[PDB]
């Protein structure tokens, strides 16, 4: 599906800062110009602009969440999280069916803002029961919006506190991407060091750091394995996470993509819940035939192989998914798309002989 | 608009004119160009025969 | 075209 | 919901079995044909003027081989309707 035109001329009449993005679901995409935004339906073909111009300053972060429970009437599916160099805004939205391809789309005012703060907000993430976590490239700390029906005295509708509370003695490092898991409480973010925190949503209302996992911490854990291999080093960087639902898997929470290809797969054990511990258990290194024109004439472990260095960005879904956006040259990408072998895992006998197919 | 004007100006002396070679011509062009829905829309009796011929 | 912001009123219940 | 009773076909493929169905249905449904199509196309007339476009045309064809082929209710003036609106898609 083409982007329409009509952003096209919006897109190249942008001062100093674009952006776009993806509603993958309910079928809409959107691009913000600098303080404006603009979302369509991708699957129609002459699709209608949905426009939002009030904001005052440079949108940075836009998102798509559920509502928070008894909140809004029920016509409402979805909040729109909209964050800006100046404020954080939050919008109904009704994506209801009318009637034959898309969710028709219609944006409400909510009268619920707050001061954007210190702190840059690039990465906006909603849980199952609405809560609102921000995070962003100006350091490590995890943010959450509150909002309320109604009007009290002392509080407010509509509150931003910060979780993570740092005393003096900073050193530089930021977050490049948040994860939540609602199967199990938590929340995953990951820094420029290629540090990994995890907190656990114990209370309604309270956030908690409950392990953090560096590069070295990795490192260490990938030695203690039989296999030690040049393609993670301390050079190397985390680029993504994945993780994976409760019911997926009872060890294996998250899976971390590097940059040269390798899905690093992290355990996470309680010492008795939220976990206390985490470490890296399995490595699947990556394929060794990269793309060709023509076609080509097609046991142990290969652990060198460069096809998906770079990787870019990557995406893992249930049950195992596995999209990589190898960045071989500055122009095209190519894009690396596995599947469990479904068919020999199930069929393979005894359980000892199981292997990642 | 003066630009939508001088569009009808242009297409009345075209679509009026008696010389029907022009016309044959005209509508050979039209289809290699791939302007399928202006050939449908003409109403002059040259096309008639074009098209039936 | 701005997209057309229905109130709060129907937004939030009751 | 149009799409969902597969009453009309929009893809050319299924213009043969739908015909066929047409045959066997209720009269009290061969009755409300021509406003279906109608409609359907008025559907897709608004929707063009807001590839998708080769899609639009795509299914606009369909509906008029479709409404070709039934004898129905105001087949005369429905079939033309059909057809202009069809034509100023393009």
């Amino acid at each position: 599906h083409n982007i329409p035109d009509k952003v096209f001329e919006h897109l190249n009449a942008g001062e100093v800062f674009t952006k776009l993005g993806l509603f993958a679901e309910i079928g809409y995409a959107w691009a913000s110009i600098d303080s404006s935004l603009f979302l369509w339906d991708y699957t129609h073909p002459n699709p209608e602009l949905i426009g939002y111009e009030e904001a005052t300053h440079t949108i940075t972060a836009v998102a798509l969440v559920p509502p928070k429970p008894g909140v809004f009437v029920k016509t409402i599916t979805h909040v729109l999280v909209v964050a800006t160099t100046s404020e954080i805004i939050l919008l109904g939205v009704s994506a209801t069916p009318t009637p034959s391809g898309s969710k028709s789309l219609t944006l409400y005012s909510t009268r619920m803002s707050v001061h954007r703060g210190g702190s840059d907000v690039s990465f906006i993430v909603g849980t199952k029961d609405g809560r609102i976590f921000l995070g962003g490239e100006s350091d490590t700390d995890i943010h959450e919006i509150f909002y309320q029906q109604e009007e009290r005295w002392f509080s407010s509708r509509c509150g931003k506190i910060n979780h993570s509370h740092p005393f003096g003695s900073r050193q530089q490092e930021w977050l490049r991407g948040l994860y939540v898991d609602d199967t199990r409480n938590l929340l995953y973010s990951l820094s420029n060091r290629s540090t990994i925190r995890t907190y656990h949503m114990e209370g309604p209302e309270k956030l908690t750091k409950v392990i953090e996992k560096d590069k070295t911490s990795c490192l260490r854990d990938f030695a203690h394995m039989a296999d030690s291999s040049p393609l993670f080093t301390d050079k190397t960087n985390i680029v993504a996470l994945s993780p994976i639902p409760a019911t997926e898997a009872s060890k294996l929470h998250l899976m971390a993509l590097t940059d040269t290809g390798c899905r690093l797969f992290l355990s996470a054990t309680s010492s008795a819940l939220a976990p206390q511990s985490m470490q890296l258990q399995f490595v699947k290194f990556p394929p060794r035939e990269s793309p060709t024109r023509i076609r080509t004439l097609n046991s142990q472990l290969d652990k060198t192989s460069r096809a998906l260095d770079p990787s870019a960005l990557g995406f893992r879904f249930s049950p195992g998914y596995f999209f990589d956006v190898v960045r071989k040259h500055p122009n095209q990408d190519m894009l690396f798309v596995s599947a469990p072998d479904t068919g020999r895992i199930k069929v393979t006998q005894p359980a000892s002989a199981l292997k990642y197919f | 608009t003066l630009a939508a004007t001088k569009r009808m100006e242009a297409y009345n002396v075209v679509n009026d004119s008696s010389d029907e070679v022009f016309h044959f011509d005209l509508y050979e062009w039209y289809i290699e160009k791939g302007w399928t829905d202006r050939i449908l829309s003409i109403d002059s009796p040259h096309v008639i025969t074009y098209l039936q011929r | 075209r701005k997209a057309k912001l229905l109130p709060m009123e129907e937004a939030l219940l009751p | 919901i149009i799409e969902r009773l597969k009453l009309v076909p929009l893809n050319q493929e299924s213009v043969e079995e739908r015909v066929a169905a047409f045959r066997n249905f209720s009269d009290e449904i061969r009755h409300n044909l021509s406003e279906v199509l109608l409609a359907t196309m008025n559907i897709l007339f608004t929707q063009f003027k807001r590839d998708r476009d080769s899609q639009l045309r795509s299914q606009a064809r369909t509906l008029i081989t479709f409404a070709g082929m039934i004898p129905y209710r105001t087949s005369g003036d429905t079939n033309a309707r059909l057809v202009q609106m069809e034509v100023l898609m393009n």
